[PDB]
């Protein structure tokens, strides 16, 4: 539906189906997260060809927090953010996604680690 | 030949498009993206791909189908630009 | 066929959306669209009915080549 014949609000409706069906499967919110930050993307295109608060990518950050209640996992949490960094637009989102992985994952050794790698990232040596 | 009964009958096989208008949401999911999509412009599905049932509202809904419609066109003339492009 | 879209055409986001399952993951398809698996099966399970078997050389006397009706009943 989206790449072939652009509908956007088609798609939602097979994705939205598709969660009701399994409720529990990580690989249906990762890629559904994913279309609707697509369609942000297609709709800034459109205005500098020619509403505010999608173009922000609030449509997909309320899937972010209902996946993340269903899904108490640090590893999925984690797996949200490396889509949200692959899309430039919308930092604060990374962002907003980025502090809570510390506060909200604790006790756990992966946020830990992430937050570490992170930082890694003559006399250049 | 006459066939009866005379009523004519809808094909087997719904083409999706028709079938997603019929769902609607429960989920606190759809909930919150519907409240969303609502309060601002965007539709939930599609006005040309997806028929409805056979004043001035209707005017401006005729004129965002117009628009739709119009978009449709500049993607594919937008689309068909590259292919000759790749072509040459 | 499995990813060719024209948004691929029409780079209009970074990414696609990438299903699980492959072509290469499954058999593939059954159909070709330009310039077999199947058949190789058919001939693999034929070759396992076969009257030339393991033993074959330590059989003494070979079985019949082909039977009457009224001798096999």
């Amino acid at each position: 539906e989206m790449e072939d014949r652009l509908s956007s609000e088609s798609a939602r409706q097979l994705f939205l189906r598709a969660l009701r069906f399994h409720p529990e499967c990580p690989k249906l919110y990762k890629e559904y997260f994913r279309m609707e930050l697509m369609h942000a993307e297609k709709l800034r295109k459109e205005k500098e060809e020619f509403s505010e608060e999608i173009l922000k990518g609030e449509l997909a950050w309320i899937i972010y927090k209902n996946s993340v209640s269903i899904i108490k996992g640090a590893e999925f949490h984690v797996s949200l953010l490396s889509i949200a960094q692959l899309f430039d637009f919308a930092k604060d989102l990374q962002k907003e996604i980025y502090d809570d992985l510390q506060a909200l994952h604790t006790d756990d050794p992966l946020t830990w680690d992430y937050v570490a790698r992170r930082e890694l990232e003559q006399a250049k040596a | 030949q006459l066939v009866f009964p005379l009523e004519k009958e809808e094909p087997a096989i719904a083409p999706i498009e028709h079938v997603l208008s019929g769902w609607k949401a429960r989920t606190p999911l759809e909930q919150e993206i519907f409240n969303l999509l609502h309060k601002n412009k965007q539709p939930v599905t599609d006005p040309l791909l997806t028929p409805v049932e056979k004043l001035e509202e209707a005017k401006m809904r005729r004129a965002e189908l117009q628009r739709a419609r119009a978009l449709q066109s500049y993607y594919e003339a937008k689309a068909r630009r590259e292919k000759k492009i790749k072509s040459k | 066929f499995l990813n060719s879209t024209k948004a691929k055409l029409l780079k209009l986001t970074s990414s696609s959306i990438d299903p699980g399952l492959s072509i290469k993951q499954l058999g593939g398809l059954y159909i070709n669209f330009n310039a077999t698996q199947i058949k190789e099966k058919k001939k693999n399970e034929l070759l396992q009915k076969a009257v030339i078997t393991p033993d074959f050389e330590k059989n003494h006397c070979v079985p019949p080549y082909s039977e009457s009706k009224y001798q096999l009943q």
